[PDB]
Order: structure tokens, then C-alpha cells, then sequence
């Protein structure tokens, strides 16, 4: 029970990014 | 007990949180807002 | 050229629409959380217990609980119900007035609410005090060595139509 | 209705509220990190909500306090979802609050005039940990049961006061009944009011002194 | 695998209902 | 079983699109 | 042997500490894993593994004093209502895992304490068990939730048998204070090979004991040893490990609204980030902020 | 694009605001609708949507009935508790440990009226404090994890 | 030392509290009645401390209350001091609240500017006699018993929510433990929150138009 | 003598308080030192010292065990609940009872909306309202004094 | 009689619900009262009267059919630890009041419930107890606090035996419904007074009722009277009467350091006047306020 | 239960209270203080 | 037993001096 | 148990006046 | 003519003084009430309970409770004590580094804390682990058929000089 | 008659302290 944490940590980590991206790209698709 | 779930999620947004952190406050060191300091 | 109050007040009432659903489902298991869990409601109720909230035994009972019997039972819904050769309905003790636990007296063959003064039958019909219905009635079979008890569904013997509780 | 607004607006006074309200303005530098404060205090409402209504059927007794928790579990509507809000959130919580100081830290945000909120908050993080101390053991399971036991002995160390503090704490010589009572106390009762009253200055200078400047 | 190809997905229909809501509403002049 | 999977799923759509929409919203960071 | 532990703690095989009774006779320690699924639906069949390895190219000492390979024996506890998967319930994929796998309960109607006796180290580093989760909607003292699960697994002989005399698998230390006089290596006529031992020195004692041959020697020839002086080798190379995890008995309609509610959240949000959005263009029109 | 307001610099009162460190709230986009009503909303749904998830995914354990004679095998507090917990099952000096714990929130507590030797924000422009910072955050995710191994392991973390 | 008090009044802005404070000045025509409200919030005070106090030996369980009341009184030092002021200060603090109703009444003070500042006193009335109901049964003796087991039974009578509301108030059918558990969120949790709202409306109000003119 | 500051009547800011019934706070003898540090004190510690006396003369009661089998003779609730009990326990219709009851506090709300009819405070300037008040006190503690019988000797307190 | 109640319902003259048990018996009701002081301290000797009035000239029926005199009766229930006062502690006063009054405990060791038997009504309208209050300072279960204090008084003859019988002392009613044939005054060889009694009518029973003279008769003759008809009066001239009280068990410490508290508060309250005074005198002279 | 002490308190007091209110109100109905009404 | 009426006394006297400082206090009513 | 209600009533009643009256008098002896 | 700052200061220090008096007196009380009440310290200590708080009989624990007996009794101050025919002492099992219940090893004759691994002797004195003190010792007489136990006054018979706990 | 006896001393005493203490401290220029 450490892989389980460390795709956790991954996860939590990474996820940001994509929601970051995801926010960035809307803004485009708007004309910011 | 240790909660691998929750240590993963504390562990997670910990780094990525202090990461962030330093970022935005590099992005104002290069570039400086109005007063910035 | 730019939304008129017409069209911010659609998207207010599209926007904080949506918003309240959410707070709705939010609040929906909240709400039910409270109203507390059923009383194990399968059949139309279960076993009688003592004064210390064990069980009844009806050999027990009959060997040694009064001679002419009528003694406090703990029965539907907690409720103190008299028990009066076991007798096939029970007694409900809680006085219609306010809710006075009625005492029995063999020598008048009537109970008496202490609380204001009303009285019962030997079945539990008012006869005087301001008591408005009569005493509730309940199904006392024996099933084991101990006592079940059901709610009265059908009309009351003592009124003839049916029950107010029912 | 004939006006119910103009006659609450003239008593109230909204209208000073609302102005007061929107001269309100957020700078450029404030980013998404200055949610953490806020997403702390939500953390917060979610455990009053869930934990008022836990009291609605947990019993703070050693013959009670375990088949009651196992009550809301298994019997209670929802009991398992106000429950289970209430663990997770109670570790949301501690965790934003610490994201919280991170911001703030690395922010300067704590300098000249605002040493106070920062002592305030150094305060709230005591509190809310001991809120977590407190009702990890209200279960009166092993592990709660064995936490406190741990913790309970620590202040003995202290020279003079030390078995005082140990002997207030626990209600006695040693865990059992008049712990469990004291720490439901702390935990439902007093830990409530402490943190409600730093809360409310931490917010009072907040809101005194606005955010502090961009780095 | 399905959680990958679902959670692109879920986030893809939403993206999806994002857009849509913006020009949709945009057309009917309401943004 | 994919139900709970999807289960899981919708926690991290949720977490994504929370970060997105504050984003979005408010114009970056 | 699981079945051992069954004999001498008959009412359960973990003590209230969470000490796995195995411990008590298995005396050294080799890492145990386990493999269960997060989260299960009621009446489910799924696959929980138990892993046991070893060095499988080291070797232990046998009964006699021979150099053979080890069994692997674990217990598996699980929580009410849960039980092995019925043959007729368990997929073909998960059959061919499962191997010639002898899953017994602990006694009459614990059949959620499993256990599993002795099985060849070499194709069994890792035991798979099918289990089939119980149904909260037709047995009233099972609820959906999360509960532990209890793992004891064990590689290699033991160090004490079921009568309370040792193995030919530990140590043996010296009896007495004193100078060892002879080692001489006699035998009976059933067992095979033995070891002797003597003391004394100083007015008293003349003591001696017997050593079943098997683990090794590393004593020289007489020296003034106290009591307790490792006159032996530890032969063990296997060891008993426990671990603990977490399973959730989950509700399919627990999940369904959650996603609906999910959907509503994301929902909302787009429409106030929308609603912003309108704002913005008003504000820009008439400067009123 | 967006919405905003300039600082009005002409403004005395404004000025001494800023002066003191704090005219903060005076200009940016308009804290009102814009943030407060708008994204605030999403803020709180998002987090309270993440919390009942988890809550749903992953609901909490009831352990078992506490028992006075028997001690758990394992026997940690919650993770916040590990690094402090560290601490006080490591060093032999009870009433240190008492100390070193205390030190954590008084510590803090002082941080303050240490770092107002200047008036500096960002941590780039102030690396002695950055690296303390760091220094202290590292030593305690250090610690955090030594928490979890057994005592003989944990000052190296079994790496080394 | 140093200054500490420019350290605090600088950023506390003691001064403007000082200043503010100072500038009110109390009329003729406030006379001795005039502290009847006072004097209520002093009777809570006092609750609020000795309540809290009791709320470390107090236990809401039907095998523990009645004893746990008989350790306060014979086991705890000064529990019997504690335990009889909390229970005639509940007393005062409701004669005192009828006084101050009194006072208002005769005096007018409850026109035009001021009818909330009334609205909430009025709830402020129900609030505090809720809390007296509540307590007085949290004994679980006789008198206490079976002054719930007579008030459960009244909401009934209303036509359709009846039975529910009565439901709720008592946590089933009939009066027991969780009736017990439920009073006892009630006067230790939900009403001192409840009450501690509306008196800061009360007092915002009151401080905010003054006392009323004079008569 | 004592200490006065007379109401200035030339701030058009206390005249247009005083207007809306409210500039009360700005005349008088000052609310400071004088009130609230010298005589609240006075007040506090004379109520805390009359219920500690009544505290120690006459300690609570604890009763006797409650027993869900037999009810008291005498079965009352606190004093301040005499009179809503006694209409509840002497009108046939509960319902009528439970509303008489609701009317208590909802009636209450209503006084200030029905008696806005005029600006008087004075109770001599409004003879009514006095009338009315003292009407419904005495029915009060007509009720409250009844409680205390035996229902048939209540409805005239056993006197007539 | 009070040791009826001991002989019938031995374990407490008190039932569950604080109705004592005399009233089985003495069926009507007259007022009864006590007088305890509100307080008292430790191991000290008090007076407690128990009030029993009735109208003095007002004659009762007595067992045969006489016109005579009442006597009283009453059961004082105490708190723990108080009983009456030993002889040689009560002072004289006090014996010249309390006449020749045998207090008797209910049962073995129930020495504060005081049962005290039949009393010439016309010297024992009120009758006074000597009661010694316990010690906290050397009993371990008797402490200082506000206790109840149950008292039971009758006056005048009872209605049931023992035995379950009727007395001569009530009403009497009639049999079934019917028309009454003959109202005969027949006697036995022993007792003296008796009255028959007759039904009938219709198809059915011939049944008959005999009256213990004594009360008295107010039927005529003939009447197709039901089941229950009042055809006695009623000579019950007396009644039981039950009261609560409180009584104190003080400690004079505490009311020492209260004494000494109050004037602590009566001091600083002079003191803030005065110092308002002072503050009077100086913003008269420096107009700043 | 009623408590004669206690409810002698309720009753005295609320009759001085009735009765000193309408004194104060006496007082200031036939000598009226500045901005009497 | 005195001791019990000075008990009393205390009360009622602190009653009076209680009511006696406010109005000497505050010059009246 | 009403001759000490009304004992309680009475000096409720009554003291309120002594200690008006001794107010009264501390305010003539110090020159209001 | 008029009181200055020194006259003043001293009648803020007089008036306030007695008011702190006041709340001084209050305050007396309630800290006390908060220090929980005396263990009933009348003698040294009283009766040892077994796993439920009842008490222990010293005929059915010599008849049934462990060959070569070590078991886990309630004893002073609710404390886990092991009673070892039987033995003048009581072994308190909380081991000395943060207290967790130490299990009794007959095999290696040693208690061992499973914590942090520290262990103690056949007595209670410790031979390692990072356990500082010796496990505690009290008085076990036996008076009626139970045991009764007392706190450890006199020196050590294990490390010598007087002990730690003493 | 011990209660209207310590009543009136106990009013009278203190009535003395208020007195005694008002022009005492006059004295001294304190007032
Ligand atoms: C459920 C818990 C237990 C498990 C999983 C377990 C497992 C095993 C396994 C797999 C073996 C065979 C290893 C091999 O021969 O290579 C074995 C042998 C042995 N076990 Fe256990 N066992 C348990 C309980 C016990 C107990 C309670 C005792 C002592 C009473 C014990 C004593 C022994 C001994 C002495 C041997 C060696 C037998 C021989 O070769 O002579 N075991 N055990
Ligand atoms: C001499 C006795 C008292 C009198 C004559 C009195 C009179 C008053 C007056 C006139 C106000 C309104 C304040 C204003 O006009 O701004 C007020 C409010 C208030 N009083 Fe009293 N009072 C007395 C005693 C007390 C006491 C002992 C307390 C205990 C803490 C207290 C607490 C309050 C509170 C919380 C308010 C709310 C309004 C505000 O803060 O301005 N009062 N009182
Ligand atoms: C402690 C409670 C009781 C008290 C204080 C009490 C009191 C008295 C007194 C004072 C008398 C004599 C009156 C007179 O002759 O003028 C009396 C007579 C009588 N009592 Fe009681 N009694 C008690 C219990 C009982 C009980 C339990 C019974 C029934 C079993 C009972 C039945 C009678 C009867 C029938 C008489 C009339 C005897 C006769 O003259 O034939 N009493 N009682």
C-alpha cells in the first residue's frame, strides 16, 4: 500500500494541470 | 492506520501547491505589477 | 448591443436555478437524516417487554404477576399497555386527555386518570373526566412462551365504528 | 409589497451595507491560492453542519459511544454520508488550512500590520488540530481509544504542573468515562466558541486591512 | 483504459456543453 | 464494476473542471 | 499449519491485539502482501491474492536434517457475509489462477476466516482467493461500508509444535555456567542423528543436553560459557508476516446519484462562469462599477 | 479584457493606505458581483462536491470496541500529528519533547517580528527566509513519513 | 515597554473604539428599569459559564443523567454550587426577561425605528424558555420525565405535519433515549448558537438607533 | 448637579435622528465612565451575589429516578409555563389549544404593527394599549395562579 | 392504622407514584399539613409538626353502631440519615409539646420513616416530632443539599380491613336491578344490628344483601332500582391526607463564606460609587466629556 | 411541583416592577423632560 | 440555628444595598 | 405552604423601598 | 481644589482592587471544581477489578486464570497490573516510553513492548529498547477472598535507592 | 425579631461604612 499513495499523489498533482489547460483553452475558445 | 489515499492526496497537493506558489511569485518578480514590493 | 434586464434576469433565473437544485440535493439527505429511523416496521409489530426491557415470559406471567390480573407491559410504540386464561387485546395506559400513565382499580372496576380526574371500563371506554376518546386497543397473541402484539385494525367493539387510532 | 424592502432598507439600512459591499475590490495579483483561507473556512461550515447533526444520535458514554457511531452508520437515513462528509472534511480541512499558510508565507502576508491575523491563525491551527485530537476518539474504538491513551501521559513530563494539566485533561488518573466526557465538552461545546471567536478577528482584520500588496 | 477513456470523455461532453452554452446563448444574444 | 470506476471517475472530473471553471471564470491563474 | 492454530486457538485466529496467532510458534518475519479490490458490489465475485514470496532458490532444513524446499500457508480474514465464491459462480480466468487450493474455515459458520494449509513454495509464492461479497438487501445484519481485512501469511517450518517442544528449525543455547566438556554425537535407534553436550567446573553440577541435529555447529571444543550462549546457527530462512487492509462493501445507487450530483455541480458552474461573462459585457458599456 | 478599476493615486486617503502596507482592496476588478457572487459559488460547490465524493467512494471505518488490556499493533494519530508524533517517540528527553512540540505554534508564533527586518514579499527577493522555509518544510515531510517505519528506520528513513 | 500599546492601538486602532465609546451619553429618562435587559443577559451569562461547567460531569444517556446530576451534587467540589446557581439563574433569567418585556411595553420603546429590535426580542423570549424546557428534563428524574412525556404528546393535534413534528422533537414515537439525546443537542448545542445570534441582532440594533425618546 | 451634556440642537445630523425617533445616545450624562465602568459593575456582581445567596439557601433538588410506569400526583412544568399550560390543559379542542398557544408569541410580534397607530409612549397617553396590556397581565397570572389547582376550582381560582 | 400499612405493603407506605399507601383505605379525603423549617444544620435536633384537623364536635360512627370520637394517625417520611431524636437530647420545651406519642419505624432500619398509630384526636389535632438530622462530616452517604420530606395524615375510622372486608364506615348499594320486596332487621347471636335485604321480578333470580348497620337508611320501600342504587348515606365524618415538603440539610460553612461574600460585594460596590464621585468632582472642573 | 419561594419572588417582583413603571411614567407625564414625547 | 437566619439576612441585605448603590450611584430613581 | 409565598412576595416588594429610601438618604448626606 | 492623577490612580487601585477581590472569590470555586474529584484516597488504594470492573477472587483466579500465572488485572488508578501461590507484587504494564500494555513472554521470560520494542524482566526492570524506567510495583495482599493493592512506599528491590514512581 | 435585629445592624453597619468612608476620604482630599 504505496502504489496506491503514489497514484494519489500523481493524480492530485497532475489533474491540476489539466484543469489549468482546460480553463486556459476556454478562455481562448471566448476571446479574452 | 495510514491511509494511502489521503497521504497521496496530502503528499500530492502539498508539492504541487508549493510549486505553484513559487511560480506565481517568479511570474511577478520578472514581470512586476503596479507596486509591486 | 448589450443583454437588457430582460435577458440578465433569464440568465439569473437560468444561473441561480441550477444553483438551487444542487443546494436542493444537498439538502435532501439532510432533511431525512433527521426524521429518525423506522421502528423496524415489517410486520404489525413485535414482543412485549418488562419494566426493565427484557421480555415477558407468559409462564412466568400467569404463575406470578396479580391474581385477577392487570400489570403494565411495555408495548407498541414503548407505550405501557395492561395485560389483563390471557386476554387477546391489550390495554393502552397513556390517558387521551394529556398522556397520564392510568392506574387500575378492581374495587370500582374502572380506571382513573390521577392527573384530572377521568375514568375507563374494564375494556377502556370513558365514562367520565376530560378525557375525549377512549383507552387504545391492540392484538395480544401468544406466540412462543412470550407475548406479540399487533395494532387493532378493525372497528372497536366498544364504539362500534371505527377506531380513532386505528 | 406596498414596499417591504423600503421598510427593512430604512431600519436595516441595506443600502449602506451594499455600498459598503461593492466598493470592495480584488487586485491583479490575487490568484487562485488566495482561495485557501475561504475553501478552509468551507471545510469548517460543512464539519458544524455534519457534526450539529451527529449530536442529533451519538452518545457520549463508554457503554454508548461505540454502537452509536455503528447506529448512524447502519440505521440513520444518510447517517454513512453526514458521517463520512465529516471525516473527510475534518482532513480537508487541516490540509487547505495548512495550503492556507503556505499562501500566506509565501506572500509576505504576515508583515507590518498584520502580525496579528497571522498570531490569530497561528491560534486557529491549534484549535482546529485540537478539534481533530478531540473527535478522532469520540468513537471510543481501539484506535481512538489507544490515541488518546498516548497523548493523555505526554504533559506529565512537565516539572510542576504537569500531572495538573494531565490529570485536567483525562478527568482523573487515567483514560475512561470523564475523558470521553470532557473531550465530547471540548469537542461539541468548547473547541465551537474558541474557534468562532478567533475566526471572527481573524475575518475583523482581515476585512479591516484588506488583502496585502503584490509581490 | 475505461477510466482513461472516460474521464477524457466526461470532461470532453462538458468542454462540450461549455462551448455550446457560450455561442448558443451568444446567438440568442443573451451573452 | 464499472460503475465503480466511473465512480472514481467523477471525483476527478469534478477536481479538473472545479480548477477549469475558477479559471475560466476569473480570467487565469 | 493453518490447521494447527485452528487446534490450539480454536475460537479465532487473531488475538486482540490484531497478533495473528501464527506468530506464536512461526517466530521470524517475512513480508506478506495482499491484493483486494478498493470497492466490491453485493453479491460479487471477486479475487483477493495473498503473496508470500521467498528466496525460492534458498533452501531449508527439514524434519530429519535434510535440505528441501518450503510451503507456503496463509490465513484470510475477511468481513461478515463474505466467504469463498461457490464453484459454479467463479469464472473460468480466475479457475486457472486458483490452482489445487484447499480453502477450509476457521470453524462451523466463521466462513469468513479462511484458511489455507500447506502448499508447494514454488507455484504458490502467491494465493488466489475467489470471494463472493454478501447482499445487504436480503440478509439484515450486513450494511454497506467499509470494513478490514486481516492477512496472515507464513513461508517455511515452524519453531514449536501443538505439544510445546521445539524444532529442528532454531536455536539451542548452552544449559549451565561453565566449561563444555565433550560433544560427542551418539544415537538412538528410530531418529537419526544427535549431539550431546557437558559442563560443570566448581564445587556442584555435572548437567547435559541434547541437540536434534539439523541447523549447524560453531562451537570449538571447551570454554568457561555462561547460560544462554548461542552454541548453535539459525537454520530458519523462511518467516510468518501479517498485514491489514480496507474493502468497501459499496451501493451501486450510492454511486449513480453521486454522479448525478457530480453533473449538477459542473453544471452550476458553467452557468455562473457563463453568468459572469454577461456581466462582464454590461460593465463594459455602462461604466457603473 | 475584464473588469477594472485603476488605483486613483490622487486620492490622500487612499495614499496613506498604501503607505501602511494596506490599500489593497481599493482597485482591482470589482470584489462584488464579479467574485463574490459569481466564483465564490463555484469555489464552494467544487469543494464540497470533492468532499462528499470521497465521502461516498471511500466512507469511513468504525474500528472495533476499544479494549484497556489489549494495545493495537500500529498505533499512529492522524497525519497531521505524524511529524509531531515523530518528535516525541524519538527522543529519549521527555520534557524536550514536551519543548520541541510547544516550539512548533510559539516558533511560528514569532515569525513575524523576525522576518520585519524588511518589508519583502516575494520569497525570490528574500532567500535566507525561502531556504529556512524550505529547510523546515522538507525536515518536516521528513519526519512526516519517519512516522509511519519502525522507530530504528525512520532518523534515515531506510535508505541509507 | 517599547510602546506596546502604539504596537496594538496602530493596527487595533484602539483609539476610534475609545473615541466611539466615549461619545455616547445616557438620557434623564433612563432610569433603574432600564438595566432590566442587562440584567437578563447577566442571568445568561452566568448560564453560559456554569452550563459549560456542568457539561464535564453531565452525561445524556438514560443509565448515567440521573447519577452523573448526583455526582455533581455530592462528588464534585462546588458542583452543588454550580449546579444550584445554573438553576436558579435560569429562573431569574426568565423573571428578569418578563421584566424587561415590562419596561419595554410601558415605555413605547418598540415604535416605528425599533419593531425588529421587538420581532427579535420576542423570538429571544421562545429561544430562552425552549432552553428551560429542555433543561429541566436533562435529570431524567420524575419531575423532568414526565414533563416531556406530557408536552411530546401536543404537537399531534395539528392536522397533517403533527405527528412529524411531535416525531422529531422526541426522535421516534415515545419518549426514551433519543428523546434524552436530542434535548440534549438541543440545550447544549442548537439553542446557545440560536440565542447567540439573535441577541447580536438585539444588541446591533439597540446600539445602532440608541434607546428610545423619552416619555 | 451630577453630569449633563444638553442635546445640541444646531447639528442637523442629531435633528435628523431625533426626526426618526432615534438621537437618544447623544445627550444625557456621559455613557462611559460614569455608567458603564462604575455602576454596571454594581449591577453585575448585585445580581450574581442575590442568586449565589439563593444558590447556597436553597440548593436543587434532584428528584427520584424516572419511572415510565407510574406518573407523579402533581405533574407541573416551570412556573413561567403555568399559563400557557393552564389553557392547554382546560380547553377540550387541542388543536384550539396548541393555536392559543402559537398565539402567544405571534400575537406579541403583532403589538408594535398594531400600535403604530400613534408616536406615544407615555402608557398614560394611551389608555387603550394600558387598558388592553393590563387586561391580558392580569388573565396572566389569572392563568399562571390557576395552574397550581385542581382544574374544577380553577376557572375561579376556588373563590366564587 | 399506620401498622396496617407496614402489615399489607411492608416495603415502603409510598408507591411508585408518591401515593401512600393509607389512602387504599381511607377512601375520602380531608387536608393534612406539615411544618419543617426550611433548614437545618448537621447533627441537630428540630421539631416536626404534622397537622391533622378536623371539626371537634362532629362524631363518628364507631365499629357496633355508637356515636363516638376520632383518632389520628400519620406517617412521616424523612430523607436518609434523619430519624427522631433520642430522648436525651430534646430539650423540654419540646417533650411538654410532644405528649405521649410511641414513634415506631416502619420496618428494620427504615428509622426515618416514622409511622405513629392511633392518637385521641381531641389532644393530637397536631402532632410533633423530634427528628435528629444526620452527618455528612462522619456518614459517608448522607450529604449536605435539599431533600423531600412525604407526610401522611388520617383522621377518624377506615373503610377496608386487612383482610379485604368492607367496615361499617361507607355506602352500601344494591345487588341487581329489581324491585326491593322486604327491608327486615334480623341479628345473629353475637353482633348485634343487621339490615336484609330483597330483589326479584321478571323470569330469573331471587338474590339478597345484608347491611352492617351503623350508617344509617334512606329508602323507602318498593322500587325497581338497576344495579349499584345508593340506599345507605354516607357516615365517613374523617379523611387521609397526603403533603411534600422540602427540607435543607445545610452546612453552616457554606454560610459562613457566603456571609463573608456578600459583604466582599457590598464593600466594592461603595467603593465604585464612591470612586464615581470622585470622577463627578473632577469633570465638573475640567470640562471634557 | 411549586415552589413557594421562588414563585414569591416572581410575584412581588413583577408587582413593584408593574407598579414603579407606571410611577416613572407619572413623574414624566405631569413634569415633561426636554423632547418629552 | 443563628447562623441560618444571618444566611437570610445576607441575602435580603444585599437585596437592598444593591438597589440602595444604584440609586445613590446614579443619582436617583 | 402560601404564608411563605407571601412572605417572599411582601419583602420583594417592600425591601425594593428600604433600599430606595436608604439611596435616597446617602444622596441628602453627601449634597446632591 | 480638585483630586489629581495621584488621588485618582489610588482610588482606581482601592475600588478596583475590592472588585477583584469579588471576582477573585468567584473564581476560587470554579477552579477547583474543575480538578476532578479525589480517587476516594483513604488508605493506600483499594480492590482490584478484572476486564468488566468487578472484582477479582483469589480462589477462582488460582483455580482458573493461567498456569504459571501472568494475567492483566485493573489495579491503581484503573492501571493494567499483572499478578504472577500468589505473588506479594503487582507489575504495572504501561511500559515507561509512552504506554502502551506490555505482553507477557513466558518463553524468552521477558515483557516485551511491542510499540518500540523495549523489554523487561521476570521483576519489571528493564534490559533494552528505548523504554527509560522500570516497570511499576505495588502492594498485593490478599484480605477476604480478594485482592487487595497498595502503593510501593520503600526502596527498589531491583535498582536499590528509592524509586521513581514512589 | 434576630432577623429584623441583623436586617437593620447589618444596613445601619454599612450605611456607617458608606458615610464614614464619603467624608473619610474627603478628608484625606481624596473626593
Ligand atoms: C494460521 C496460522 C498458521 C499458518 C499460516 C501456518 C503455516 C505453516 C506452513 C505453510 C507450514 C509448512 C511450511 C513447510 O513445511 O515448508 C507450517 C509448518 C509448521 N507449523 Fe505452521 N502455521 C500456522 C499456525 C501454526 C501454529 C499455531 C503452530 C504451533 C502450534 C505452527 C507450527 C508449525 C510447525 C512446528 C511447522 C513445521 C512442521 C514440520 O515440518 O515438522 N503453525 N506452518
Ligand atoms: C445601570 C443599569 C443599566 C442601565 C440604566 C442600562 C441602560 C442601557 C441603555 C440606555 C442602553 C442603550 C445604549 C445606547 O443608547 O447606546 C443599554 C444597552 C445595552 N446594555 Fe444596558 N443598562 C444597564 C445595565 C447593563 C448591564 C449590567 C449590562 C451587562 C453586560 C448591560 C448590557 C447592555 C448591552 C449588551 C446593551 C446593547 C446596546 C449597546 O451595546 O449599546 N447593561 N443599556
Ligand atoms: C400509614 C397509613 C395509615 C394511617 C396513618 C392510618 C390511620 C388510622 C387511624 C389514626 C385510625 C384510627 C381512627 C379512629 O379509630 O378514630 C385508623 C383506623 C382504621 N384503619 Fe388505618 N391507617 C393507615 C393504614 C391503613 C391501611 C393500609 C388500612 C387497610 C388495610 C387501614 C384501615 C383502617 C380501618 C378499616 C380502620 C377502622 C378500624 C376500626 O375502628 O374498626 N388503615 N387508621
Amino acid at each position: 500500500m504505496s502504489g496506491e499513495l503514489l497514484n494519489a499523489a500523481l493524480l492530485s498533482f497532475g489533474l491540476i494541470f489539466v484543469g489549468w489547460a482546460l480553463g486556459a483553452l476556454l478562455l481562448k475558445i471566448q476571446g479574452a | 492506520m495510514v491511509e494511502p489515499l489521503l497521504s497521496g492526496i496530502v503528499l500530492g497537493l502539498i508539492v504541487v501547491t508549493l510549486a505553484g506558489l513559487f511560480y506565481a511569485a517568479y511570474k511577478q518578480y520578472k514581470r512586476p505589477n503596479e507596486l509591486g514590493g | 448591443d448589450v443583454p437588457d434586464m430582460g435577458r440578465r434576469q433569464f440568465m439569473n433565473l437560468l444561473t441561480f436555478g441550477t444553483v438551487t437544485g444542487v443546494a436542493l440535493g444537498a439538502l435532501y439527505p439532510v432533511v431525512n437524516y433527521f426524521i429518525p429511523p423506522a421502528a423496524g416496521g415489517a410486520g404489525g409489530g413485535t414482543t412485549a417487554k418488562d419494566e426493565l426491557g427484557n421480555d415477558v415470559s407468559v409462564s412466568k406471567f400467569l404463575e406470578s404477576h396479580n391474581v385477577g390480573d392487570r400489570t403494565l407491559v411495555q408495548g407498541l410504540k414503548g407505550d405501557p399497555t395492561y395485560i389483563v386464561a390471557i386476554t387477546d387485546y391489550g390495554i393502552n395506559a397513556v390517558c387521551t386527555h394529556l398522556g397520564c400513565v392510568v392506574p387500575w382499580n378492581a374495587a370500582e372496576n374502572k380506571f382513573k386518570c390521577p392527573c384530572h380526574g377521568s375514568q375507563y371500563d374494564a375494556t377502556g371506554k370513558v365514562v367520565r373526566g376530560p378525557a375525549p376518546k377512549s383507552l387504545a386497543l391492540s392484538h395480544a397473541k401468544t406466540e412462543n412462551d412470550k407475548i406479540v402484539l399487533t395494532s387493532w385494525t378493525e372497528t372497536d367493539f366498544r364504539t362500534g365504528e371505527e377506531p380513532w387510532w386505528s | 409589497m406596498a414596499n417591504v424592502y423600503d421598510w427593512f432598507e430604512e431600519r436595516l439600512e441595506i443600502q449602506a451595507i451594499a455600498e459598503d459591499v461593492t466598493s470592495k475590490y480584488v487586485p491583479p495579483h490575487v490568484n487562485i491560492f488566495y482561495c485557501l483561507g475561504g475553501i478552509t473556512l468551507v471545510c469548517f461550515l460543512i464539519q458544524f453542519a455534519t457534526g450539529f447533526a451527529m449530536t442529533f444520535y451519538y452518545k457520549p458514554t463508554v457503554a454508548e459511544a461505540y454502537s452509536s457511531v455503528q447506529y448512524i452508520m447502519n440505521e440513520v437515513n444518510f447517517g454513512w454520508l453526514i458521517r463520512s462528509i465529516h471525516r473527510w472534511s475534518a482532513s480537508m480541512m487541516v490540509l487547505m488550512m495548512i495550503l492556507h499558510v503556505f499562501r500566506v508565507y509565501l506572500t509576505g502576508g504576515f508583515k507590518k500590520p498584520r502580525e496579528l491575523t497571522w498570531v490569530s491563525g497561528v491560534i486557529l491551527a491549534v484549535i482546529t488540530v485540537s478539534f481533530g485530537v478531540t473527535g478522532y476518539s469520540l468513537p471510543w474504538d481501539q484506535v481512538g481509544y489507544w490515541a488518546v491513551k498516548i497523548v493523555s501521559g505526554v504533559p506529565e513530563a512537565i516539572p510542576v504542573v504537569g500531572v495538573l494539566i494531565s490529570d485536567l485533561l483525562r478527568g482523573g488518573s487515567s483514560v475512561g468515562q470523564a475523558t470521553l466526557t470532557r473531550y465530547y465538552s471540548a469537542h461539541t461545546f468548547v473547541l465551537p466558541w474558541l474557534i468562532a471567536v478567533f475566526m471572527l478577528f481573524h475575518f475583523l482584520m482581515i476585512r479591516k486591512q484588506g488583502i496585502s500588496g503584490p509581490l | 483504459m475505461l477510466a482513461i477513456v472516460a474521464y477524457i470523455g466526461f470532461l470532453a461532453l462538458f468542454t462540450g456543453i461549455a462551448a455550446g452554452l457560450l455561442f448558443g446563448l451568444r446567438s440568442a444574444k443573451i451573452l | 464494476m464499472a460503475i465503480l470506476t466511473l465512480g472514481w471517475v467523477s471525483l476527478l472530473v469534478v477536481f479538473t473542471w472545479s480548477i477549469a471553471m475558477v479559471v475560466w471564470g476569473r480570467n487565469g491563474l | 499449519y493453518p490447521f494447527w492454530a485452528q487446534q490450539t486457538y480454536p475460537e479465532t485466529p487473531r488475538e486482540p491485539t490484531g497478533r495473528i496467532v501464527c506468530a506464536n510458534c512461526h517466530l521470524a518475519a517475512k513480508p506478506t502482501e495482499v491484493e483486494v479490490p478498493q470497492s466490491v458490489l453485493p453479491d460479487t465475485v471477486f479475487k483477493a491474492v495473498v503473496k508470500i514470496p521467498y528466496d525460492t532458490s534458498v533452501q531449508q532444513v527439514g524434519a530429519d536434517g535434510s535440505k528441501v524446499g518450503l510451503n507456503v500457508g496463509a490465513v484470510l480474514m475477511l468481513p461478515e457475509g463474505f466467504k469463498i465464491a461457490p464453484e459454479d459462480r467463479i469464472p473460468e480466468e480466475l479457475k486457472e489462477e486458483i490452482g489445487d487450493v484447499y480453502f477450509q474455515p476457521y470453524g462451523e459458520d466463521k466462513d469468513n476466516i479462511v484458511i489455507v494449509g500447506p502448499l508447494p513454495g514454488e507455484q504458490y509464492q502467491e494465493i488466489v482467493f475467489p470471494v463472493l461479497s454478501p447482499n445487504p438487501a436480503n440478509d439484515k445484519n450486513i450494511h454497506f461500508g467499509k470494513y478490514s481485512v486481516h492477512v496472515g501469511g507464513n513461508r517455511g517450518r515452524g519453531q514449536v509444535y501443538p505439544t510445546g517442544e521445539k524444532s529442528n528449525n532454531n536455536l539451542y543455547s548452552a544449559a549451565a555456567t561453565g566449561t563444555i566438556s565433550k560433544i560427542a554425537k551418539q544415537e538412538g535407534e528410530d531418529g537419526s542423528v544427535k549431539y550431546l553436550v557437558d559442563i560443570k567446573t566448581e564445587s556442584g553440577e555435572v548437567v547435559s543436553d541434547t541437540i536434534p541435529a539439523g541447523p549447524e555447529l560453531i562451537v570449538s571444543e571447551g570454554q568457561a560459557v555462561t547460560a544462554g550462549d548461542a552454541l548453535t546457527n539459525n537454520p530458519n530462512v523462511g518467516g510468518f508476516g501479517q498485514l491489514d487492509a480496507e474493502i468497501v462493501l459499496q451501493d451501486a445507487n450510492r454511486v449513480g446519484w453521486l454522479i448525478a450530483f457530480v453533473a449538477l455541480v459542473m453544471l452550476a458552474q458553467v452557468m455562473l462562469v457563463l453568468k459572469k461573462k454577461q456581466v462582464e459585457k454590461v460593465q463594459a458599456a455602462e461604466m457603473n462599477f | 479584457m475584464a473588469t477594472h478599476k485603476k488605483p486613483d493615486l490622487s486620492d490622500p486617503t487612499l495614499r496613506a493606505k498604501l503607505a501602511k502596507g494596506m490599500g489593497h482592496n481599493y482597485y482591482g476588478e470589482p470584489a462584488w458581483p464579479n467574485d463574490l457572487l459569481y466564483v465564490f459559488p463555484i469555489v464552494i460547490m467544487g469543494s464540497f462536491a470533492c468532499i462528499v465524493a470521497l465521502a461516498v467512494l471511500d466512507p469511513a471505518m468504525t474500528g472495533e470496541p476499544a479494549n484497556p488490556f489489549a494495545t493495537p499493533l500500529e498505533i499512529l494519530p492522524e497525519w497531521y500529528l505524524y511529524p509531531v508524533f515523530q518528535i516525541l517517540r524519538s527522543l529519549p528527553n521527555k520534557l524536550l519533547g514536551v519543548l520541541a512540540m510547544a516550539s512548533v505554534p510559539l516558533g511560528l508564533i514569532l515569525v513575524p517580528f523576525i522576518e520585519n527586518v524588511n518589508k519583502f514579499q516575494n520569497p525570490f527577493r528574500r532567500p535566507v527566509a525561502t531556504t529556512v522555509f524550505l529547510f523546515g518544510t522538507l525536515v518536516t515531510l521528513w519526519l512526516g513519513i519517519g512516522a509511519a517505519l519502525p522507530l530504528d528506520k525512520s532518523l534515515t528513513l531506510g535508505l541509507f
